[PDB]
RNA sequence: UGGAGGACCGUAAACGGUAUUGAUCUGCAAAUCAUUCGUGUGACCUGCGUCUCGUAGUGAAAUGCUAAUCUAACCCGGCA
RNA sequence: GUGAGACUCCCUGCCGCCGAAGGGGCCAGGUUUCCUCGGCAAUGUUCGUCAGCCGAGGGUUAGUCGGUCCUAAGACGUACCGUAAUUCGAGUACGCCGAAAGGGAAACAGGUUAAUAUUCCUGUACCAUUUAGCGUUUAGUCUGACGUCUCAGGGCAAGCCGAGCGGCGUCGUCGCGCCGUCUAAGCAGCGAACCCCGUGGAGAGCCGUAAUGGCGAGAAGCGGGCGAAUCUGUAAUGGCACAAGUCGGCUUCACCCCGGGACCCGUGAAAAGGACAGCUAAAUGUCCGUACCGAGAACUGACACAGGUGCCCCUAGCUGAAAAGGCUAAGGCGUGUCGGAGUAAUUCAGUUAAGGGAAUUCGGCAAAUUAGCUCCGUAACUUCGGGAUAAGGAGUGCCUGCUGUGUAGACAGCAGGUCGCAGUGACCAGGGGGCUCUAACUGUCUAAUACCAACAUAGGAGAUUGCAAACCCGUAAGGGCUAG
């Protein structure tokens, strides 16, 4: 249908569950990982430095 | 980066290029013999290979074991089979070629000794026995060309079954796409000069042309072969 | 774990101890077993068979059919329901 | 509960029954093509039947032998035959029952 | 119609009993400085990704 | 005997069944090919013609039972042909 | 008699989207409505599941599509 | 009637809407919207005493319904190896997950609540695992287990007709019209086709089918065996105004069983489970879901949104080829949530129009004409298939009495009379022909200004490569094509 208001109907899955170390709704059902904590991927917990700026 | 082509695509591996395994009924290979051993077997039943549009014999060995078979034409259900050093030459018994007279015809042959076969095996195929020396034969292959294999090398005798498959014209484009869907081929395929200059040599312009010749260098990079690689003639004979 | 709370009663639940059964509110991490096994000490009637129920308010609810008639009606007595 | 109010049937009754002596079905009122309303399927299998029946029962009493029965099985076969009694007007007239 | 399991029903029935007034107890010890809360909602609006 | 062949409906054969498509040398080619497939062949354990295609390259006896591997669209084939002509001439030479 | 075909007609079943350059154009709607139309036993339409992604994917090829974004997506950082 | 307050809330009567969807069942999704009582500041396109709104309380019960169990595409884990290194990377071995529409051990009727019911209660059943007793394998096969089209036979829910019995309606005249006349699983019995066996002796030919066909490599005929849906009895006393509760007939899809044929350069899943050795008795059958909506107000698009998801699966009488269009049942509604008054221009969508008939306009754009069925008749050209519904003509209602085919349902045809301006009388329902350009055709395409001559296609030709190959992906380990 239409880009817009019309192909928004078929909007009934889900793509991210809800994880279970962190409780945060971003557990990819089909990779099977947590695309906030990493939970799945690894035992340590996804943190990056650009996450914040450079603190100087 | 101007977008990889087809080529590449397929070498990837993606969902889309990758053959549909699970269709086909089982790989083709001659039976495993130990040195000095001869094994026997009567056909069971003749059956259809979705992998190759002909078909195949399963056959149950002494052993116990039963194998799918490249079918050589005039197989029937109940003869049986002697492959091994000491079978005699009959249609459907696998003998090594050194033993082979010239004039015969054979298909299913190996390589190396113990391969299991890997030339002639379309349909309706054979090869030819030339000549005879101390240390290898040589066998005419059905593209035209002179071979020298092993003496020791195994092949059945006969010819592929299923001769004569390319007689009957497709003549629409539904039936040709019934059969690409039971293997790894795209179909149907974009010409070259319709697309665009990222997606290939050969695309864009206000009209349809190549631009640039068609025959290619056999050095050329990866992404740049496409037309005639490293062509010795081209056109028809005048 | 303890796993019976306390009876439960609500205006349903009065009207199930006219033919010999009860009501209990009983621990959500248990099974009929233990609630079986629970009840049959604490007040030393054979019950018979168990269902169970899950409420939206969070609980789990019981319900407990003895063999011996007019049980439930001196259970209930003894609880203070009545 | 107050009765549920059916639809009538007395007027398309009557209809009927003067559809099935053999009126008001004139020209004018086929709307659907012929086949839709009779598939030639069926027509050619009930005359079929029905002729190899009179047949067979033909050759049960004993008024019929095999040549003959296998002539006219044949050629009902090939349609030479459009009724029960076009079959027996035939019969009757080349003889080849064995009334007696 | 949504055949969940142990822990959702879990869930969604604490989302359930968040969803009340503030008591009016409360409302007159604090003196009116507490009369409602962030957890009020209604089920024909925003979904809760409780699930 | 067999259906109409007027003074019109006799050059189609069984190609009719595609109307005015695919060009006259398509339609000729596919038509003499079916001919061929839809013959009465013959047995080689009865020698009785009840040979008939069952799948792609397959064939049985109706009456014989025999199973056997041939050709695509026609039972036997030329060169099968010779190979068995050429053996069973060396063959019977012993 | 028989019942083949990328055969024919045709549903406001389903899928598509010609013309009115109609209605609406701070709309029912950030692309809908009415009439008129095209396919409708097949290279058909479709539910659920699963796989392929950023100089990469997919494309019966228009630079189309990849979450209202595509001649190189989006989030944060280099960056004040 | 209620209420301080009534176009808007409730009851009765009349008048209406959908009636192959606006009704019924339910997935995903929602998450208490479900029921009762008490309210009307806000929400509801108006008001409101009403409410999917606000406050308080209440409601979901399983050995038999699902999940759970098996495996498909395909994921994930440990090890091995690579990488400067990892949370990164292909393969191999061993595991393990993946379907609430695939496979699958077992339950039906009635009652009960304000809201739950194959779950609770009454009655009648059935299936597994363990323990004890009484015996035993054939253990290797069968089943689970399979495509598209087409057709015969049998059965049945729904539907229709006649007679009797009980109610309701109409009743200016007549005596018709509608509703009801019910009964589950389980258990016991029977068996149509195909197939197997014993006789049989058929050709200058016999036996059959809707059709293909069968036959001394043994037909017809005569016997026996394995073998379905459904049907008959019981369960038969439950429900019904404890009101009747008795019988016959026709048809039957869109549902079940069984068998045949055709087609493929398409061949149309796997595993758990079950069958073959069981019989009797007691005990056990844990865990999770179960309310309500499923959409013109309970989902998604910021909304009580004319879109989309779900038209996903089902549906009565008449007309009719029909599930089309029209008119009515059952069921759901008067909420596709602003009213009163009736009087200008103009505007959106329709009905009709004298005489002329494209003179309008870039252009017959827009609208009109024709339209069903039967019969007669049908051109240039042509790849001999077509063109073709070519073009062009005639008939059609109602009443009376009949004939033919058929086991029947039904279908086809005739003779006479007769009405109207008009007989497919409404609904539905092609305007046709000729000469050129272009692409062979069916198909695809810029979601939201481009449905085309563009893309694809069958057909023709060329080139590389004998497999430890040509072509390609990766830093490597290793891979795609390739079960070739
Ligand atoms: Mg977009
Ligand atoms: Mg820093
Ligand atoms: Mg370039
Ligand atoms: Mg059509
Ligand atoms: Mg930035
Ligand atoms: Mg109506
Ligand atoms: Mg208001
Ligand atoms: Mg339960
Ligand atoms: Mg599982
Ligand atoms: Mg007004
Ligand atoms: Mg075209
Ligand atoms: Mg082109
Ligand atoms: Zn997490
Ligand atoms: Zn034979």
């Amino acid at each position: 249908m239409s880009k817009g208001t019309s192909s928004m109907g078929k909007r009934q899955k889900r793509t991210h569950a809800k994880c279970r170390r962190c409780g945060s709704v971003s557990f990819n059902v089909h990779t099977k990982q947590c695309t906030s904590c990493g939970f799945g991927k690894t035992s340590r917990m996804r943190t990056y430095k650009w996450q914040a700026k450079c603190k100087y | 980066m101007g977008k990889r082509l087809i080529s590449q695509n397929r070498g990837r591996g993606t969902p889309t290029y990758r053959a549909p395994s699970h269709k086909y009924k089982a790989d083709l290979r001659h039976p495993r013999v130990d040195e000095n051993s001869s094994l026997r077997g009567e056909v069971v039943g003749i059956e259809h290979d979705p992998a190759r549009s002909a078909p195949i014999a399963k056959v149950a060995f002494e052993n116990g074991e039963e194998l799918f078979l490249l079918a050589s034409e005039g197989i029937a259900v109940g003869n049986i089979i002697e492959c091994g050093d000491d079978a005699e030459v009959k249609p459907g018994n696998i003998v090594p070629i050194g033993n082979v007279p010239e004039g015969f015809f054979i298909c299913n042959v190996e390589s190396k000794p113990n391969d299991g076969g890997k030339f002639v095996r379309s349909s309706g195929v054979y090869a030819t026995v030339v000549t005879h020396e101390a240390t290898r034969t040589a066998v005419s292959m059905p593209s035209g060309n002179i071979k020298w294999l092993n003496p020791k090398c195994r092949a059945v005798v006969g010819i592929v079954a299923g001769s004569g498959r390319v007689d009957r014209p497709w003549l629409k484009a539904g039936k040709k796409y019934h059969k690409m869907k039971t293997r790894a081929a795209k179909y149907p395929r974009v010409s070259a000069v319709a697309m665009n200059p990222r997606d290939h040599p050969f695309g864009g312009g206000a009209w349809k042309h190549p631009g640039k010749p068609t025959t290619v260098s056999r050095n050329a990079p990866p992404g740049r072969k496409v037309g005639l690689i490293a062509a010795r003639r081209t056109g028809m004979k005048r | 774990m303890s796993s019976i709370n306390y009876p439960f009663v609500t205006e349903k639940a009065m009207m199930l101890l006219d033919e010999n059964k009860l009501q209990f509110i009983v621990d959500t991490r248990s099974n009929k077993k233990q609630i079986l096994e629970d009840v049959e000490k604490m007040y030393g009637f054979k019950v018979k068979s168990v269902r169970t129920m899950t409420t939206m308010k969070g609980m789990k609810k019981a319900v407990l059919a003895f063999e011996e008639p007019e049980a439930a009606h001196e259970i209930a007595t003894r609880i203070g329901l009545m | 509960a107050k009765p549920v109010k059916g639809v009538s049937r007395g007027r398309a009754r009557a209809l009927a029954a003067k559809r099935k002596y053999g009126h008001c079905k004139g020209h004018g009122s086929r709307k659907g093509k012929k086949g839709a309303r009779t598939p030639k399927k069926e027509q050619w299998i009930k005359k079929i039947r029905a002729l190899r029946r009179r047949l067979k029962e033909l050759r049960a009493d004993g008024a019929l032998d095999k040549s003959v029965y296998c002539r006219l099985y044949r050629k009902a076969k090939g349609g030479e035959y459009r009724s029960v009694s076009h079959l027996n007007s035939h019969l009757e007239s080349e003889k080849l029952l064995k009334k007696e | 119609m949504s055949h969940n399991m142990k822990g959702q029903k879990k869930r969604l029935a604490k989302a359930h009993k968040q969803n009340t007034r503030v008591p009016v107890w409360v409302i007159v010890k604090t003196n009116r400085k507490v009369v409602s809360h962030p957890r009020r909602r209604h089920w024909r609006r925003r979904s809760l990704d409780v699930k | 005997m067999a259906k109409k062949f007027t003074k019109k409906g006799r050059i189609s054969r069984s190609a009719g069944r595609f109307g005015p498509r695919y060009g006259r040398k398509d339609r000729k080619l596919v038509a003499d090919l079916e001919e061929r497939m839809r013959a009465p062949h013959v047995c080689t354990k009865c020698a009785r013609p009840t040979v008939e295609r069952i799948g792609t390259g397959i064939w049985k006896c109706s009456k014989c039972g025999h199973t056997f591997a041939g050709g695509t669209y026609i039972p036997y084939t030329s060169v099968g042909q010779t190979l068995l002509r050429t053996m069973k001439n060396i063959a019977e030479a012993k």
